[PDB]
């Protein structure tokens, strides 16, 4: 049988802004490649031969930022298949789009359009078979989850899942979330409906690669209340003698599984993917073939480009990426950040913890601590940024201007606190 | 228990046979001709390949199959002189298929012999001088005319009727050969997915159906089958793989030429192959 | 001496031998030369004459109340006891291996250690030794809940459901002299269990200890596993 | 065996001659699983069997099922729809929904105790609508079922204000219950003479795995018809059809015109069907195009309904304060219907059609709901508003169809 | 045509992706099998526009993975073979058949290499002797799964850090019945006092007889030359390869960190840095031998086996 993947290249949350009011949240790139890229390369090499990619907002940039990639080459072994409409505003109305369709066949992933991964899940696509051929299509999802500890910040709190699991069949009984809970609350069904064994897990980072059947379509159809993945699996686990459908698990210990929707989880696997967390998924592998992103890997984790100029003085000690024509002044210190393409860094300056996409220009002078700057940016002398600060398409901060922590400037006045010019009083 | 190949004992000259080495000297390479009852032959270290070689070891390979062209050949010395560098890729498929051929004809020959219960090897001789050599002679053809006297036999078996080995021995042969060359015997399975979303949906589902299964030739029933609601399975059991495909892929492209004047879809879910 | 065995009596030799004799056997066994053994006296205060009747070492045999529980009758030897506390029951026949509690209790230095073999649903650590919770439906209004902090501390808790106690514990000092100054606590199960759970979800802090044994059961005071005990030792007690 | 034919003109509702589906006798009870028992009591066990497949909606779907109580070797005149839907929030909701559904209510009441079931379902039977209350609970103490029917009696007096005046307190009982159903029931007027329109509830293929290429029957769709006759050879007319999002934006709905080749009871049933029953129609559509529950919500018309594919409906908004007959011992602030939230979800149950809407805009006296799927009934017809409390689509509320956008492609 | 780009790019992103084949040797065949596709599916008037056009797919199949030198080297001996039989026949219709036939005669070379290396491999083996390699590979163990057949000695296979393969190798040689002693990686100056001479496998011979191998060898040549023990390199002479070691520093191939600190950690995964490199880089006066299909060569001799099967013309390839 063939293998078909459902790829949400939309999330519709209002989380990226006003970031995604210029370009979609999966068209944003970790290490000048977009997330898109990343979610297809994973799954071609997952074994995917037809995805099925969807888009609701920005559709039309979205598909010309992708017909020109590998993917839609006539030697590419996974085929895609754009879709978009005006119409839907939520993953049910995907999935309810596909069952009108009727586009899969059996045993079709589901994945967002910003997952960032290396699994290879023929182990966990043999277990969902050979659970459905012994149970007779009972067991309809197989979610996949990683081993993390709580602590690591790659799990933010805003999205920190506790699931109470069995151990011996990996089955899926209860499943919440930590949105401002201290104390979590368990149902007691669960143990008389299973008296073999059942075991509470927190040490579970989602990865949002859960492969279904197309069943769950089915229930889609039907529930037309349910909105998103865990609205489902919340109406699913509570109503257990009606719509049976028990959702299983795969729990990963070795390979790479996330997605992003803060500017917490973007640095974070960003700085996981610098740190090469997602191995053989690298900058400079150049797993997009384009020459505009071809790196080399120094020591380090020092990526650096072709024609990068760099001056005397200038120092790259960690997690460096540099890409095609940035140049670099003297006496500067870089650490810990991806640097885009076709930039312009003035002198004496220090840059950690900070995303800079293509296009900017960062004058003499300047300290820049784990900020974000978006694309064909510009800053002046005698600044210095700190953290969690935003800097979003073509925003020009003016001298003597010190943003302060809480600090998201945009073009739209209403969407980010405040709107920049030549100087940065009003 | 065993014999020679062909009515010949020793090979001519210029004559691609096929040998397994057995051991390697200074002087070249020992092997063993497999077609003429293994009479030891050696191929020349300077015959080895056309390039410049340091040591017989680097491409002798004991153990394996390969096809040599005679060069020298002494009846009455005994000396067999054999060389890998003059034969072609095409003169070795050539003699890896006439090897293979008539390692076919002496199976079938020693499990006759061996329903026949000769277990001495002038009998066993004689049995094959009077079933493959014979026609080999005929035919002017060593390896080739025997193995396709074999072949016209197991379909029509006036030519094994010509042999007057014995009342038991001709039909044994008949057994062995039907029994080893005569497997005749494929599936060719196709699924297509042929539908039409109008009026007469259904209609035009059987009437496509119904053209297709008219369009099978003689000996060749193209069964379809209903392996799902927009699905179907198109089978083919039938020898002659390569036409079996041809003909499947003329059933399905019927069927879709129906589905389309009907104004509905035909869609290819997987090709003509064999099962 | 590092450990001081007392045996409760609270509803008893009912069965093919004397229910007293396995814990006491049990203990002379291994170590144990001074046994304090406490007698009941709520159904009926004259089984202590049948408790001398024994041909054991030494025995302690002590008179009690009516109207007494564990937590009770450990807060009434508290100034005969001067090292760890190691309590039993009458009714709790165990083929287990004694050693494993101990080597718990010594390893890791813990406040409890308590052994159960295969209604009250625990929780333990995934090393399948340290216990983080315990709860039961006899005292719970809402369903099931977790602190925080046992959750960030360990991500993952197995529960289990079929357990029974096999009450065999192993107390600290502190543990009794805390007891001692809290009178409230009357039955020692469900007062010495649940509140050191509770306190363990403070770095310093104290150690609680279980062992999963496959190996055998207990019994209960009821007649529902009096019918397996006589099963149990005409085929455990020949070896010991 | 029956002796129908295709020769009607004018056929009654209490026709001898069909003997097939003749009236509906809905069922709404406190049963949790107790109302499909005695529906089998009534009828039979395993005698409602055509084409069986995966159970889709379980809790969304009405079952109907079939009885012909015969009087007198027996003859037979009329026959009764049992109609037990699993939820009586899901029959309320297609009751209350315009005319000529659940005909006969049968009030499934307990003699065991007066819990808050029997009062929700009091409740419902009072906004759907003809009552028939009957107690369940047999093989009870004399005394004890003297004081249950006493309380029951006590709750059906306060019942009778509204509609109470039933009275029944194994298979004797339901045989005299039978016979009052006969005697008390009048037949209700239905439509014969307008266009059938067959609502599909829900959708099978009679087409088994690995059929011959010949033998493929596709389309076997089964609903109710609200009024008029449906005959074999008719070109039945799906109003909602297939609606593709093909164009990249607003999806059109083409409408599949099939041919009635077979009228498939659970029974052999004839060429002519009646309303009143779960019809079964084996037209000429794909397998493709008709798959296990696949045509359901769509209005199966004869002669070309006016009804067309509206994709966002405005209607009067009118929610109800509390929820019909369901007050627990706790009530904190469960029984309160909140006001009507912007891109909230609403189960709109326009007679048999369940569709699901998003509250798109209101304004204080009207939402305008954009459904999911396509949706044709009327342009005025009294529309349901359904919503999950807890696990569970309860009614909400009720309203009007004010204003429509439709769209028809060919 | 188009079916060669297919199994080109299938290639392609087979060698992007991960290890296919398992093995080096299934991967020269492939290698060669292809590169005989791209002769026998194209048309050309001069042997250099073939040259240039193979000179373009090396670039490619080397800019797909620049840590494994095996296609490379095999391009350019390919390469070299075009160049010999332009060579030959200048001094031009039958070329393609004579490249094919070289292909083929280079195809029993190469899968009678490890089984030649096995029939040499008694003239380094004596009795009761304690062997010590590292990380796994086929050579190696085939050498001293048949080199028991008629010794009895020691191996000690220590297992490296980042992926422990040397227990495959423990298990594969204690069913042979070597007396095999499992060990880590951190020992072996502590075992280098026993250990009479060190027979490991390598993944790539340099152009001055330097070496990367599996990680963690260099540390074992470095204490092997600290005790004056002979080193012997059972490497066949497709891993022989003219880049040098300082080449724009594209030498190691670091792979996920996961299995050297693992994602469940904690929260100092974030201000850590945690390399892994698979590699490591022997430099040529740490090596006492190497062992090829064709004999015993020195590392003052890579040079001329370099000469012999690769030209310098086509090192930049």
């Amino acid at each position: 049988p063939p293998l078909q993947a459902v790829l949400v290249a939309d999330s519709f949350d209002r989380r990226f802004f006003p970031i995604s009011k210029d370009q979609p949240r999966v068209l944003l790139p970790l290490a000048n490649v977009a997330l898109i890229d990343y979610t297809l390369e994973f799954l071609t090499a997952t074994g995917v031969q037809e995805t099925f990619v969807f888009c609701c907002w920005k559709a039309a940039q979205i598909k010309e930022h992708l017909l020109k990639s590998k993917w839609c080459r006539p030697t590419s072994l996974n085929v895609v298949r754009i879709i978009t409409s005006e119409l839907y505003r939520s993953l049910g109305d995907v999935l309810r789009d596909v069952d009108a369709k009727a586009l899969v066949r059996s045993d079709f992933l589901l994945v967002y359009g910003d997952v960032i991964s290396n699994i290879n899940i023929t182990r966990a696509l043999e277990e969902h078979r050979l659970r459905r051929k012994l149970e007779k299509n009972v067991s309809v999802m197989t979610m996949i989850f990683k081993e993390s500890s709580p602590s690591h910040p790659t799990r933010c709190h805003e999205d920190n899942v506790v699931v109470a699991v069995d151990s011996t069949t990996n089955r899926v009984l209860h499943f919440q979330k930590t949105q401002g809970l201290r104390r979590f609350a368990f149902p007691l069904s669960l143990f008389q409906g299973s008296s073999d064994g059942v075991e509470v897990r927190y040490d579970l980072l989602d990865c949002h690669i859960s492969i279904c059947s197309p069943q769950v379509a089915q229930l889609f159809t039907d529930n037309f209340d349910y909105q998103t993945r865990d609205d489902f699996v919340r109406g699913l686990l509570v109503n257990e003698e009606i719509l049976g459908n028990q959702i299983h698990m795969h729990v990963t210990a070795k390979e790479y599984g996330a997605r992003v929707s803060n500017l917490h989880m973007y640095s974070a696997v960003c700085a996981d993917v610098i740190r090469r967390w997602v191995y053989p998924l690298t900058p400079e592998a150049n797993f997009t073939d384009s020459t505009t992103q071809s790196c080399t890997h120094s020591r380090h984790n020092i990526y650096r480009g072709p024609e990068v100029s760099l001056g005397h003085g200038s120092i790259l000690e960690e997690n460096v990426l540099l890409g095609s024509g940035t140049v670099i002044g003297s006496n500067c210190f870089i650490t810990n950040s991806v640097i885009g393409p076709g930039c312009h860094i003035g002198d004496n300056v220090v840059l950690d913890q900070t995303y800079l996409w293509q296009g900017v220009r960062v004058a003499a002078g300047a300290q820049i601590h784990q900020s974000l700057l978006c694309d064909n940016a510009e800053v002046k002398e005698r600044v210095t940024l700190k953290p969690r600060s935003v800097l979003t398409s073509q925003v020009v901060v003016g001298p003597n201007i010190t943003l302060p922590e809480g600090s998201v400037i945009s073009l739209h006045p209403p969407d980010a606190e405040e709107d920049e010019d030549d100087g940065e009083f009003s | 228990l065993s014999c020679r190949f062909y009515q010949h004992k020793f090979p001519e000259v210029e004559d691609v046979v096929m040998v397994n080495v057995r051991s390697i000297a200074e002087m070249g390479a020992y092997v063993s001709l497999l077609e003429y009852n293994n009479i030891e032959g050696m191929i020349l270290l300077s015959e080895l390949s056309r390039r410049r070689i340091r040591s017989i070891n680097k491409l002798i390979r004991i153990g394996r199959n390969e096809c040599v062209v005679v060069i020298r050949v002494d009846k009455e010395k005994g000396y067999i002189d054999l060389s890998k560098r003059r034969v072609s890729p095409e003169e070795a498929i050539k003699c890896e298929d006439k090897f293979t051929k008539s390692k076919t004809v002496y199976s079938i020959l020693r499990h006759v012999a061996e329903v026949l219960e000769y277990t001495k090897d002038e009998q066993l001789e004689s049995l094959f001088q009077r079933t493959a050599w014979v026609f080999d002679d005929k035919y002017k053809r060593p390896g080739y005319g025997a193995y396709d006297a074999f072949k016209h036999a197991v379909s029509d078996p006036s030519i094994l009727d010509s042999l007057d080995l014995n009342e038991d021995e001709r039909e044994v042969l008949i057994n062995n050969i039907n029994r080893r060359l005569t497997p005749q015997a494929v599936k060719i399975r196709a699924d297509i997915e042929v539908a039409c979303y109008g009026y007469e949906g259904i209609d035009a589902v059987k009437e496509a159906l119904r053209a297709g299964l008219n369009c099978s030739t003689e000996n060749m029933p193209i069964k379809i089958n209903l392996i799902a609601p927009p699905r179907y399975v198109m089978t083919t059991t039938t020898l002659e793989r390569t036409e079996g495909l041809s003909v499947l892929s003329q059933a399905m492209a019927v069927i879709k030429e129906k589905i389309e004047e009907k104004r509905g879809v035909f869609n290819v879910q997987m090709e003509p192959k064999v099962v | 001496m590092e450990f001081q065995a007392v045996v409760m009596a609270v509803g008893l030799p009912v069965g093919n031998k004397p229910l007293i004799w396995y814990p006491l056997n049990l203990l002379e066994r291994v170590g144990f030369e001074e046994v304090i053994v406490v007698t009941t006296r709520d159904v009926q205060k004259a089984l202590c004459a049948e408790f001398k009747m024994k041909m054991k070492p030494d025995i302690v045999c002590i008179p009690d109340d009516a109207d007494m529980g564990t937590a009770d009758s450990l807060r009434y030897i508290y100034p005969k006891l001067k090292t760890d506390v190691l309590v039993l029951s009458c009714d709790l026949i165990t083929d287990v291996a004694l050693h494993e509690v101990v080597d718990l209790f010594r390893a890791y230095d813990a406040s409890l250690a308590m052994l159960m073999r295969k209604r009250d649903f625990i929780g333990v650590d995934s090393t399948g030794k340290r216990l983080l919770f315990m709860a039961n439906e006899a005292d719970l209004d809402e369903e099931l809940v977790i602190k925080g902090s046992i959750l960030q501390k360990h991500p993952r808790i197995r529960f289990h459901t079929g357990l029974v106690d096999a009450h065999l514990y192993c107390l600290k000092k502190y543990i009794v002299d805390f007891l001692m100054e809290n009178g409230s606590i009357t039955s020692i199960r469900s007062e010495l269990i649940p509140y050191l759970v509770r306190k363990q979800f403070s770095l310093k802090s104290l150690d609680i200890y279980s062992f999963i044994k496959e190996a055998n059961t207990l019994n209960l005071a009821p007649y529902d596993a009096c019918w397996n005990a006589c099963r149990g030792d005409r085929w455990e007690d020949l070896s010991r | 065996l029956t002796t129908l034919d295709v020769t009607k003109l004018t056929p009654l509702s209490h026709e001898v001659i069909s003997r097939q589906a003749t009236i509906n006798i809905g069922t709404i009870g406190h049963v949790a699983h107790g109302k499909s028992t005695v529906v089998k009591a009534i009828s039979g066990v395993h005698t409602v069997r055509f084409k069986n497949e995966l159970e889709r909606n379980i809790t969304i779907k009405l079952g109907y099922a079939n009885a012909k109580i015969y009087k007198l070797n027996f003859k037979l005149v009329r026959h009764v729809s049992f109609v037990d839907c699993p939820g009586h929030d899901i029959l309320m909701a297609t009751m209350l929904n315009g005319a000529a559904v659940m005909d006969a209510a049968l009030l499934l009441i307990a003699g065991n105790e007066s819990c808050p079931q029997p009062q929700t379902s009091e409740h419902l039977a009072a906004i759907e609508i003809h009552i028939l209350i009957l107690q369940n609970k047999i093989d009870l103490v004399k005394e004890s079922q003297a004081k249950e029917q006493y309380e029951q009696i006590l709750a059906f007096v306060q019942g009778t204000v509204a509609e109470g005046a039933p009275i029944i307190p194994l298979k004797y009982n339901i045989e005299v219950v039978c016979e009052y159903i006969v005697k008390k029931i009048p037949v209700p007027p239905r439509d014969f003479t307008s266009e059938p329109r067959l609502i599909v509830i829900r959708s099978f293929d009679v087409n088994k795995p690995g059929c011959e290429v010949d033998d493929l029957k596709g389309g076997v769709a089964g609903g109710s018809i609200l009024k008029g006759v449906l005959k074999v050879g008719q070109e039945i007319e799906v109003r909602p059809g297939i609606v593709s999002k093909d164009s990249e934006g607003k999806l059109m709905c083409k409408p599949i015109f099939s041919k009635i080749v077979s009228l498939f009871a659970e029974h052999n049933d004839l060429q002519y069907a009646a309303p009143g029953g779960l019809i079964g129609v084996g037209t000429k559509i794909d397998p493709t195009l008709c798959r296990a529950d696949r045509m359901v919500g769509q209005v199966l018309g004869a002669v070309g309904a006016l009804p067309e594919i509206f994709t966002e409906l405005e209607i009067s908004y009118f929610l109800l304060r509390r929820l019909l007959g369901v007050r627990t011992e706790g009530d904190k602030k469960a029984a309160k219907v909140q006001k009507l939230s912007k891109n909230e979800v609403l189960m709109v149950n326009i007679g048999s059609l369940s569709t699901g809407g998003r509250v798109s805009a209101v304004k204080a006296d009207l939402g305008k709901i954009v459904l999911t799927n396509p949706v044709c009934t009327e342009v005025g017809e009294k529309i349901a508003l359904s919503r999950r409390v807890e696990k569970h689509w309860r009614l909400i509320g009720w309203g009007q169809i004010r204003r429509g956008v439709t769209i028809k492609p060919t | 045509g188009s079916e060669l780009s297919e199994r080109i790019e299938s290639f392609v992103e087979t060698l992007k992706r991960g290890g296919g084949p398992r093995s080096s040797e299934e991967m020269a065949r492939e290698t060669l099998g292809l590169l005989r596709q791209i002769i026998t599916d194209h048309r050309w008037s001069n042997a250099g526009e073939l040259m240039e056009l193979i000179r373009r797919e090396g670039r490619r199949m080397t800019a797909a993975q620049p840590s494994e030198t095996t296609v490379g080297n095999m391009v350019r001996r390919v390469l070299k073979i075009i160049r010999e039989e332009y060579g030959r026949l200048h001094g031009y219709a039958q070329l393609q058949s004579n490249i094919i036939e070289a292909i083929n005669e280079l195809l029993v070379e190469l899968e009678g290499t490890m089984e030649n290396i096995a029939a040499q491999a008694l003239e380094h083996i004596h009795s009761n002797e304690v062997i010590m390699t590292i990380g796994f590979s086929r050579t190696v163990e085939a050498f001293l799964k048949e080199a028991a057949r008629k010794r009895k000695f020691h191996v000690i296979v220590a297992e490296c850090a980042p992926f422990c393969q040397g227990h495959e190798m423990a298990v594969n040689l204690s069913k042979a019945g070597i007396e095999t002693t499992v060990m880590t990686d951190a020992a072996i100056f502590a075992v280098m006092s026993r250990v009479n001479k060190v027979i490991i496998g390598t993944k790539t011979i340099l152009a001055n007889g330097a070496l990367r191998a599996v990680t963690g060898t260099h540390t074992l040549a470095l204490a092997a030359k600290h005790h004056s023990t002979p080193l012997i390199v059972c490497a066949p002479m497709f891993k022989l390869s003219p880049q040098f070691p300082n080449e724009e520093d594209s030498f190691h191939k670091f792979v996920a960190p996961e299995e050297v600190l693992p994602f469940t950690e904690g929260d100092i995964l974030e201000k850590v840095s945690v390399h892994c490199p698979v590699f490591d880089y022997v430099p040529p006066e740490l090596i006492t031998l190497f062992i090829s299909n064709i004999g015993g060569n020195a590392p003052s001799y890579i040079y001329r086996l370099m000469s012999e099967l690769y030209h310098p013309d086509d090192h930049v390839l």
